[PDB]
């Protein structure tokens, strides 16, 4: 069973050939199709030994104007994963309910216990409530729900990864404010994630034929008259025999980035890379020991990940800025 | 019928000589009668129950051990009335003021391997179980009526002595006098009584098969088993599953678990001395303050502070009764940006009592019953934290009625409500450790202020480098503690004469130039200084010269508690302007 992956997996070369196996249909984004199958097998799960508690779960957030198949993004997520739930943002935790056979009046769980190892598909982030805000955070760095309702005191757990996409205020994201105005969304919770994507819509000639040509033929083989097979027992396989260890060769060559960039945005209107985006690339460090069965930590996947984690960073910018820190950074990172 | 008895009184006499004749240790040291021993030294300190080890029972005669697994119920009772027949021969002749003999409560415990709540399938209906779990209720204790003596009414003719059977099962009354059909009573006058609680049990949170909620099982405590355990304990119970006899589905019972044993899960004077020298030894301050924050690193007077709100001043009670504080209170302004949550969850963990909350609320409400249909009253978390610490974040975010409560709740130490049906009052009695992200009140409700600050240059980005691993990697607590339930409760320091007049001209220059700051800017908010303020300075020193078990402070730590402070307020006067 696994003497096919091993020469698979050897291939050094499964990034592209699994890249386009996720988002079957829908045409480009092949940038954030790496920023969600880095999310789908996740990353390691340390546990700090000084008793900090780091997660290991890679959690998105997608934005963009509508009509850009996000929702698509999602429902797919849906299929490929496993142990997968749903639901919309228009239920997120145990309530009493009076059951339809015995009669008696239970708990019943929500909608955040369900994933407690797998993923958490959230819809129409924006339309969330205030006691709705206030208990998605507590879960994101705590990962466990106390309740102590009508029906009995309780504290559960909840491990599970979120995926969910938000609206651009005013019928349009415009990239002239930073991101956190076009996504209306409370500031602390955007830390709570890993990657930010914006989705946007391009109105180039050649890309046009590209996408129709594909969206017309897909309409003439569908009604009555790696493949899914691979990669299905693939994050069934790639989930369990790894365990990436860590070394310290890569200790002191981001630092060398950090003690830069740090000044590079603060010198203008913008808070730089911050610990909590370290974490996130140090986190995704082990998102490739999961497709290419390394799970040892080089030089290698470093220039993936510090790539990634300022690929999340240069698009939540400015006008001008985001180009500015560009024609420094993409021009030094050597992507 | 007349082999039943016969039996018994060979059960009876061969449970007897097992506490008799049951010894340990070997032939080189020397012997000890381990239950003769612990009978009489129990009953003379007035206990009455004796904790025999099922192992014992089953290396002595091998037959016993094996009826106490399989029929629990009518054999507990034969062993129960040899331990009382044992400590007869053993303690007599009693004294004087007792001479009737009591009745032994003959517990048991095992080592051997529990099983779990999914696995009590119903072939193992009375037999000895042995369950692990976590206490999440615990009912009042009541009455149960042992050894009950009925009465007719009409003829009036007694016919008493008549026993109770063990567990939750009642008793069926006769009709058939020998008078009208149920002419019987009870005599109110004449019945033993013994206490019975009823817990519940739920299941650890490592072994539910994760898609749904644990479930849990109901347990039946008796007379020394009672008032044993508190909700939120881990136990090991063992005890006779069984069924209720009160007399969906047609042929459905209830289920309960009589527990007739239980255990629980986890100062000294050579102790005392670590205390004692690290108190004395001459840089006492520094190396707790050191290792109180491993993990975060920068400005350790942000981890400073944090060492006096871990003992606290002394509580002291004027000649009017009016009280003064005793504890302290501390804002960490600034951004959110995690470096706090790890600095919340470790005082949290490391304080004797503490709670770190973001459900009912943090002060007390009053919420309409579903079944009353009325109001109760709802203490929170501030009236549940005794002398410990309570530790809170995004302080904009908490209801806005909340917010006012604990507002008041840390002006006058005490939560009163006076609503609908309630007129109560509970004392809060707690720390407040909170973080920020507001009234110029609410704030000066407080005494020490942190906002968050940092640099750029390039030997600063040296630090930043360094800062990286010191995370990327990723005096002890389990002492701290037990250290500091020592301190806080053999010291009782005020202040020396000398610090009186020091804090006099410090406090006194600090008033005289607000009025010239105030006078012209006026910028429509500021932060003066206040007597709340002084006090707060006072019971900071105690805190401090706690530290050292010095019953009297001096200008040893005056001058830099009050340069603290001189950080503490200038942050919110850069803050508020
Ligand atoms: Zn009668």
């Amino acid at each position: 069973d696994v003497k096919m992956i091993t020469s698979l997996s050897k291939d050094q070369q499964i990034g592209e050939k699994i890249f386009a196996s996720i988002a079957p249909s829908i045409y480009g984004h092949e940038d954030i199709k790496r920023g969600l199958a880095l999310a789908l097998f996740g990353g390691e799960p340390k546990n700090p030994g000084g008793k900090h508690k780091v997660r290991g779960d890679i959690n998105v957030l997608l934005c963009g104007d509508p009509g850009t198949a996000k929702s698509q993004f999602l429902k797919y997520i849906e299929k490929v994963s496993s142990r997968a739930i749903f639901t919309t943002g228009q239920g997120l935790t145990a309530y009493v309910q009076r059951h339809p056979v015995s009669r008696e009046w239970t708990l019943e769980a929500g909608a955040l216990v369900l994933a407690d190892r797998g993923v958490c598909l959230i819809d129409e982030f924006d339309k969330m409530n205030d006691q709705d805000r206030t208990s998605i955070h507590e879960a994101m760095e705590q990962q466990s729900i106390s309740i102590s309702k009508a029906g009995i005191v309780t504290s559960l757990q909840a491990r599970c990864t979120v995926i969910a996409a938000a609206n651009p205020i005013g019928g349009r994201y415009d990239p002239s404010l930073t991101f956190s105005e076009n996504v209306d969304l409370t500031e602390p919770i955007i830390s709570r994630f890993d990657i930010l994507c914006v989705v946007r819509d391009t109105v180039d000639p050649v890309q046009d034929e590209m996408l129709a040509r594909f969206v017309v033929g897909s309409h003439v083989r569908h009604h009555p008259s790696l493949p899914q097979e691979v990669l299905k027992k693939y994050i069934i396989y790639a989930k369990e025999r790894v365990h990436p260890k860590l070394n310290q060769m890569d200790q002191d060559k981001v630092a060398k980035m950090y003690s830069d960039l740090r000044k590079e945005s603060m010198a203008t209107g913008s808070i730089p890379i911050t610990v909590r985006h370290i974490e996130s690339m140090i986190r995704m460090a082990e998102a490739h020991a999961r497709i290419h069965l390394r799970d040892y930590v080089i030089e290698d996947d470093v220039n993936m990940a510090i790539r990634v984690m300022l690929e999340s960073f240069i698009d939540t910018q400015k006008f001008s800025v985001m180009r500015s820190m560009r024609k420094t950074f993409a021009r030094y990172l050597s992507f | 019928a007349d082999e039943g008895q016969a039996r018994k009184s060979q059960l009876q006499r061969r449970f007897k000589e097992f506490l008799r004749q049951y010894r340990v240790g070997t032939d080189r040291t020397g012997f000890t009668f381990k239950y003769r021993d612990e009978l009489k030294r129990h009953y003379n300190l007035g206990e009455y129950w004796i904790e025999v080890e099922m192992e014992d029972l089953a290396s002595f005669d091998e037959d016993l051990a094996d009826y106490l697994y399989k029929q629990p119920a009518e054999h507990l009772q034969l062993l129960e009335e040899a331990a009382k027949e044992v400590a007869d021969e053993v303690t007599r002749p009693r004294p004087s003021g007792e001479e009737v003999l009591q009745d032994i409560q003959v517990m048991l415990k095992s080592d051997a391997s529990p099983s779990s709540i999914r696995s009590l399938k119903s072939d193992m209906m009375s037999h000895l179980v042995k369950i692990p779990g976590i206490i999440i209720a615990a009912s009042a204790v009541r009455a149960k009526a042992t050894r009950i003596s009925i009465q007719c009414r009409s003829c009036r003719n007694t016919l008493t002595n008549i026993a109770m059977r063990p567990g939750l099962e009642g008793y069926a009354l006769p009709r058939k006098c020998n008078c009208p059909l149920d002419p019987y009573f009870i005599m109110p006058d004449k019945c033993k009584c013994v206490d019975f609680q009823t817990l519940k049990l739920q299941e650890l949170p490592d072994a539910v098969p994760h898609g749904e909620m644990p479930r849990h099982m109901q347990l039946y405590c008796d007379r020394y088993l009672c008032d044993k355990v508190v909700p939120g304990n881990r136990v090991t119970i063992m005890g006779i599953y069984s069924i209720k006899k009160f007399g969906v589905g047609v042929g459905i019972r209830s289920s309960y678990i009589r527990v007739l044993g239980i255990q629980v899960d986890t100062v000294s004077p050579q102790e005392e001395e670590e205390f004692r020298r690290l108190a004395a030894l001459p840089n006492v301050y520094e190396v707790i303050s050191k290792s109180i924050a491993p993990s975060i690193f920068g400005g350790t007077d942000m981890k400073k502070a944090i060492a006096c709100l871990l003992f606290g001043g002394s509580r002291k009670r004027l000649p009017d009764g009016l009280t003064r504080r005793g504890d302290i209170n501390l804002l960490m302004l600034g951004d959110p940006g995690t470096a706090k949550s790890q600095l919340l969850k470790f005082v949290e963990k490391c304080s004797p009592i503490g709670v770190y909350t973001s459900a009912a609320g943090l002060t007390a409400s009053v919420m309409r019953d579903p079944s009353s249909r009325n109001f109760i009253m709802e203490g929170g978390a501030m009236v549940l934290a005794d002398g410990g610490v309570v530790c809170i974040d995004e302080f904009d975010k908490m209801r806005e009625d909340d917010r006012v409560a604990i507002h008041e709740a840390m002006e006058q130490q005490t939560i009163s409500i006076a609503k609908a049906g309630i007129t109560t009052t509970l004392n809060s009695r707690c720390s407040v450790l909170a973080a920020a992200n507001f009234m110029p009140t609410i704030l000066s409700r407080f005494d020490m202020i942190f906002i968050v600050k940092d640099e750029h240059n390039e030997e600063r980005d040296v630090m930043l480098a360094k800062h990286v691993i010191t995370l990327h990697v990723s005096i002890d607590l389990a002492k701290l503690k037990k250290f500091i339930a020592y301190c806080r409760v053999k010291c009782g320091p005020r202040l020396s004469a000398e610090a009186a007049e020091k804090l006099k001209n410090r406090y006194i220059i600090m008033r005289s130039g607000a009025r010239q700051h105030e006078r012209d800017s006026d910028r429509r908010s500021s932060i003066p200084i206040t007597v709340r303020q002084l006090e707060a300075i006072v019971r900071i020193a105690e805190a401090l010269s706690k530290m050292k078990l010095q019953p009297f402070a001096t200008e040893a730590d005056v001058e830099e508690a009050l340069r603290l402070f001189q950080v503490s307020t200038l942050d919110a006067a850069l803050s508020g302007t």
